[PDB]
């Protein structure tokens, strides 16, 4: 099992705490020795994320056996396996937050068997433990099978709880950097948008087109789009009459949650992957590349933040399944949210496509774009005062020309 | 001897084509005696555009005219300059321009010329506008080489020295014109890169929020370490040293390089900028780069440096 | 010994404790007699090096080697070996101090101690300095040998990680709060149109928890430039005297017509004053009127022992309140005209 | 391309169901409950994780903490 | 005892001289000089480094830099 002078594995592990911690090589290196110490056949690492307020566990390192290399055990972003938080031993570990081990899988309850068909493995024994940041779980590490015995004993639990201190430290500093990386950008976009919304009074169309153009870099996305609704509640008398007399049958389409017709009169879209092409389309046709999917006309009714993970496999919305460009560019992720104007009235819809890392949107990219749209919704006070000024001035001119 | 192919490129509006003129007109095929044929219209357009832009920026910068009556004059100008022809400066134009420049209010705007965009040579021109407006004026050679125009296309120049055959190409410095650089990349012997020393507190024409020194450094670092030009050598040129000498005292270096400290002189920061423009090279000792200061309008320094450059090209 | 002190970074990173236990070992390995630690910070554009651990020796404890914020020694980085090291960003080894041009006996008169040999190095995060460590006074040889200079570097590789973690955690702390103040100020600025006196009272009051202060004050300036004809007559007729006070960089006269002040220790006690007297507990020092003459960001470190201004000592309040640190900056309105001072 | 998971073209899941979308947040209360548990990295930010402004106003008697019963 | 620094009043200092104060922040830019050699924690944030655009648009020829000058 070991001797005392033989514990130079401590020095071998400390030798890599020198510089530029990649946070992927170090975990692999400690697992490749923990596999030998425990006398197990396979080890794996699942990572934790949250979408739509619901937790998920996605694999990051798979089949890390003894004498293996890094490049054949790193899971690409689009070849993952995603588990809900209630199914399997992994879900049980994440819910209970304590180390578990099953001497026999078949007799035990809530043992799933989905992976045993994809990867044709038998999974006779399981031992798992979580790693915490303090009240929060950050990853799960599992060991499968035993080299030459019935099951894992208690001494192996002692070994794991002793050598897990070198990974509780690596995984925690990889988590802080992400939070810093998101807070910086959240501060910057608010500051730079406040620079451009206090420069001049003008109409709503120009203000959004000067506030969204300045923050291209901070939102690393390929394309995004904004659509503006119409605010005319009640029409004149000479337009209602044809309906109440037996012509032009009444409206049949959808309605906002306070009563209106859902009509987009302007659409702004930005393309930032091939070459910058900013365009404005008045009165867009119902086959514009943003409006076909039916998502921006579903957000306007319910008013719910919607997050989609694999668009070409969704059934409810029927996105496109072919490239939309000469080069091969296809939709893979979508996120949409509404804009409100201090009286719980929807004024527009914003949509973002295809994050620039290949990975789907998560919590730390929901909060940023929720704060952006909150600020944009609050900032609609200025365009109204423009109209009020441009009416007061004309009324004053008329009444001053009446006295002359 | 067998053939020499030189390419000139660099940041836009840096005086690349001024070297082409200062070489071709001065040395080979003779000067242009009938210079007025183009220089009349060119200088008239430059001098009109400069004083139009200054008054257009007056309102933006909220500076108020020195005298009340001046407020009338500008208006007249902005109406009567629209329906005028090109390359003509009638007395009605010259009188208004001279009267406007004879003010203590326009000087306030002209002192702060970093915020907006004006041609740099214009400050030398308009002061002697009368010399232009007098009939029969034929420009001086120094006035000839201070004109301005947008170098756009690819042009072949044939310098001669050391009994060699030369072919010089130059290209536009804007972002759009950068696509055309690829055609002349293949099969070259040397490359020349141009930098303007004065532009440490200015902004790009295309993008309003990007500095110019940073743009030049990012442009340089890309091709400097590339393997396409590994075989060939690179020659660096620094222009606008006169305006650099003038300005370098006026404003600090902290705006462009945030962490600089000390007191600025015409030579203390020169090595700073040169070492920061040469550290970007990856191969420290495999390849070497040379940079020289240059005033394009002058001829003495051109003769001092161009022959040495050709000799160094010969040495290899 | 190394597995211990890795068992101590499990939660709530302890910058003081773990570095102390590293230094207690590094002092024994090198046969040195003392060790230290200097921290790096910047005030109003200039850099300096404070003190955080002093005179650590192999058998000391944590209580007799931790320096509180009041018993400090601050070195500008153009004085001494410490400044030379923190400026050059390289290791320094000094066999004898009688010859080095860079040396100071200032720290030897206070502590009654004599130094002969020195060995020091910086600690780097990327391109920035975070600290400096010293290994004064070797006990057996004439000076530090050349074989110790590699033990030093190869053994400080573990303390480098801890100090980098501390520095990173500190930067996450001061960027979380910058988003919140902006968001919760926009929230109360975009509620309705109002005059200036009410915006600066709604917005400065709802972010009083993120700003970790005890008192702060805001002063507003008059915005009228040209006077009336019936007021310029007395001056031109010998009836009065021309103005002679300070002037704002655009010519206006400096007079405050409102002062909003907040007290945040003990009682909330918000207040407004319609016309401040000649001696208010804020305007009396003279800093708010020196800031208005020329727009400067000012930062005083030891207020009771300054000479240019006058922060008179003795508590202003019954509970006992002495000013010790002050910061003040102007407010500009996109037209380059001062509107107030905070 | 083994890929170590035998899946290519997109993520796979054990079970599928109707989509569920998150709801907005309106009230945005300031205060927080008292804090329990181990600390971990990334906490102790002054402005956040607190009720009101200070402890003294909440419990005015707490100032006399060091004093004994009799006084 | 005396906190091991033998000073109790306040921060002492070797130097003396006239105070120097900072200038206000007038103009801002989106650009930074190109990166140096060595990097540490917190130096990879998107949008906080470079010129705000990918290097392809500024230098189109660098797109297909894999293929040499033969074609
Ligand atoms: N004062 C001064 N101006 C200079 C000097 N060198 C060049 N210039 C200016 O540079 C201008 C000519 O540069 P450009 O015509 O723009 O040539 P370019 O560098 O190829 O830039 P583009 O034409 O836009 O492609 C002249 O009008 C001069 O004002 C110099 O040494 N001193
Ligand atoms: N092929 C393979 N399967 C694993 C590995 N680690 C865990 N699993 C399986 O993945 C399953 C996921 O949910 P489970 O029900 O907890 O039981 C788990 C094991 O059957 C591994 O390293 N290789
Ligand atoms: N008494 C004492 N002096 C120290 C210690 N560490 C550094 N110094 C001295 O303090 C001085 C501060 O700057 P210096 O002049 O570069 O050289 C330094 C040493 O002489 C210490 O631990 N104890």
């Amino acid at each position: 099992l070991n001797s005392v002078e033989e514990s130079e594995i401590i020095f071998d592990l400390l030798r890599d705490f020198q510089d530029n911690l990649q946070a992927e090589k170090c975990v692999f290196n400690v697992m490749k020795k923990l596999c030998f110490l425990l006398q197990a056949d396979r080890m794996s690492l699942f990572m934790y994320r949250a979408r739509n307020g619901i937790a998920e566990l996605a694999t990051r390192l798979f089949n890390v056996h003894k004498d293996a290399v890094l490049e054949e055990c790193l899971v690409a972003p689009d070849s993952e396996i995603v588990f809900p938080l209630d199914m399997g031993v992994v879900g049980h570990v994440a819910l209970s937050k304590k180390i578990v081990n099953v001497p026999n899988t078949e007799e035990d309850e809530h043992f799933c068997d989905f992976v045993d068909t994809l990867t044709e493995y038998q999974t006779k024994n399981i031992l798992a433990s979580p790693i915490m940041n303090g009240k929060d779980v950050v990853a799960i590490i599992m060991v499968v099978n035993k080299v030459d015995g019935p099951h894992f004993t208690e001494n192996d639990e002692e070994i794991l709880l002793k050598y897990l201190n070198f990974a509780n430290l690596i995984m925690k500093v990889f988590h802080l950097s992400y939070l810093h990386n998101c807070e910086t950008r959240r501060g910057q976009i608010l500051l730079w948008s406040g620079s451009k919304v206090f420069e001049e009074l003008t109409d709503i169309e120009r203000q959004f087109h000067k506030a969204l153009y300045t923050v291209r870099a901070f939102l690393n996305c390929d394309r995004y789009s904004v659509g503006l609704l119409d605010m005319t509640k009640q029409k004149e008398f000479f337009d209602v009459w044809p309906v109440l007399m037996g012509e032009a049958p009444p409206y049949a389409g959808p309605r906002t949650p306070d009563g209106r017709e859902i009509n987009f009169y302007k659409v702004i879209d930005y393309i930032l992957h091939g070459k910058e092409d900013i365009k404005v389309i008045p009165n867009p046709p119902p086959d514009h590349w943003a409006l076909v999917s039916g998502l921006p006309t579903y957000v306007a009714q319910n008013g719910l933040i919607c997050n989609i993970m694999n668009a070409p496999s969704e059934d409810f919305f029927a996105f496109q399944k072919e490239p939309l460009d000469e080069s091969g560019w296809m939709i893979k992720n979508v996120l949409s949210m509404p804009i409100v104007n201090k009286k719980e009235e929807i004024v527009g819809v914003a949509t973002f496509y295809n994050r620039k890392d290949g990975k789907p949107f998560d919590e730390m990219d929901e909060t940023l774009m929720e704060s952006l749209t909150q600020f944009l919704g609050w900032s609609v006070l200025n365009p109204d005062t423009y109209e009020l000024m441009n009416k007061l001035e004309n009324r004053k001119d008329i009444f001053q020309d009446m006295v002359k | 001897a067998r053939t020499v192919k030189l390419l000139l490129l660099g940041a836009g509006e840096s005086g690349k084509s001024t070297i082409v003129k200062q070489m071709k007109i001065i040395h080979q095929d003779g000067y242009s005696l009938e210079e007025c044929l183009e220089f009349i219209a060119i200088i008239y357009g430059n001098t009109l555009q400069s004083i139009l832009a200054i008054v257009r920026a007056m309102t933006t910068l909220n500076i108020q005219y020195g005298d009340s009556a001046r407020q009338d004059d500008a208006r007249k100008l902005m109406h009567m300059a629209d329906t005028i022809e090109e390359g003509t400066m009638p007395k009605e134009m010259s009188d208004i321009i001279q009267r406007l420049w004879k003010d203590s209010g326009i000087q306030a705007c002209f002192d702060r010329a970093s915020e907006y965009q004006l041609n740099d040579s214009a400050g030398y021109y308009l002061s002697d506008l009368e010399r232009l407006v007098t009939p029969g004026y034929v420009p001086t050679e120094q006035d000839v080489l201070r004109s301005c125009v947008k170098t756009t296309g690819i042009i072949e120049t044939q310098f001669s020295f050391k009994d060699l055959n030369f072919r010089m190409f130059d290209v536009g410095g804007l972002r759009s014109e950068r696509k055309k650089w690829i055609h002349c990349f293949e099969g070259v012997t040397a490359i020349i890169f141009c930098v303007a020393l004065s532009d440490y507190d200015m902004v790009l024409v295309e993008d309003d929020e990007v500095n110019r020194m940073h743009e030049s450094m990012h442009l340089f670092n890309s091709i400097c370490n590339n393997k396409w030009f590994t075989d060939t050598s690179i020659i660096l040129f620094l222009n606008k040293k006169d305006l650099f000498e003038e300005k370098i005292k006026k404003s600090p270096l902290s705006i462009c390089f945030p962490d600089y400290a000390g007191s600025n002189t015409y030579e203390e920061a020169g090595n700073y900028i040169k070492v920061q423009f040469l550290e970007l090279n990856m191969r420290r000792d495999v390849k070497e780069i040379y940079s020289h200061m240059t005033c394009a309008t002058d001829t003495q320094n051109v003769k001092f440096v161009f022959d040495a450059v050709t000799d160094i090209i010969i040495k290899e | 010994a190394l597995f211990e002190l890795v068992q101590d970074m499990q939660e709530n990173v302890n910058m003081e404790r773990v570095v102390f236990k590293i230094l207690r070992r590094l002092c024994s390995i090198l046969h040195a007699d003392r060790c230290s630690l200097f921290m790096y910070r910047q005030r109003n554009g200039v850099a300096e090096l404070a003190t955080r651990l002093f005179s650590v020796q192999p058998d000391s404890v944590l209580e007799d080697c931790l320096v509180p914020p009041d018993s400090e020694i601050v070195f500008p980085l153009d004085i001494g070996v410490v400044g030379h090291v923190a400026q050059t960003k390289k290791m320094v080894n000094v066999q004898d101090v009688m010859e080095c041009p860079h040396f100071s006996s200032f720290a030897d008169e206070l502590t009654d101690y004599v130094t002969r040999n020195i060995l020091a190095t910086p600690i780097m995060n990327g391109k920035d300095v975070v600290a400096v460590i010293m290994a004064v006074n070797k006990l057996d040889g004439p000076c530090f040998t050349s074989e110790d200079e590699d033990v030093f570097l190869k053994y400080l590789n573990f303390g480098t990680l801890n100090l980098k973690i501390y520095h990173l955690s500190y930067l996450h702390n001061c960027e979380t709060r910058r988003g919140q103040v902006l968001l919760w100020s926009a929230n109360k600025v975009f509620e309705e149109l109002t005059d200036i006196e009410r915006q600066f009272h709604k917005a400065f009051y709802t972010v009083r928890a993120y700003l970790n202060c005890d008192r702060y004050s805001v002063g507003l300036l008059d915005m009228t430039k040209e006077k009336e004809f019936f007021d310029v007559w007395p001056v031109l007729m010998g009836e009065a005297q021309a103005y002679s006070g300070p002037r704002t960089p655009d010519g206006r006269e400096i007079l405050f017509y409102k002062v909003i002040d907040y007290i945040l220790h003990g009682k909330e006690d918000i207040k407004v004053i319609p016309s401040p007297p000649a001696d208010h507990w804020a305007l009396a020092s003279g800093l708010p009127t020196y800031v208005a003459e020329s727009g400067f960001i000012c930062n005083i470190m030891n207020a009771p022992a300054d000479e240019m201004f006058n922060f008179q000592e003795g508590p202003l309040d019954d509970s006992g309140w002495i000013v010790k640190n002050v910061l003040s900056m102007p407010i500009v309105n996109k037209k380059e005209e001062i509107v107030g001072v905070a | 391309i083994r890929s170590a998971t035998r899946v290519m073209g997109g993520p796979v899941t054990p079970r599928k169901g109707p989509p569920k979308f998150k709801q907005r947040q309106t009230r945005q209360f300031k205060s927080k409950p008292p804090k329990k548990g181990v600390q971990g990295f990334g906490d102790d930010i002054p402005g956040m994780e607190g009720l009101g402004t200070d402890i003294t106003v909440i419990c005015p008697w707490e100032a006399f903490n060091h004093l004994e019963l009799h006084e």
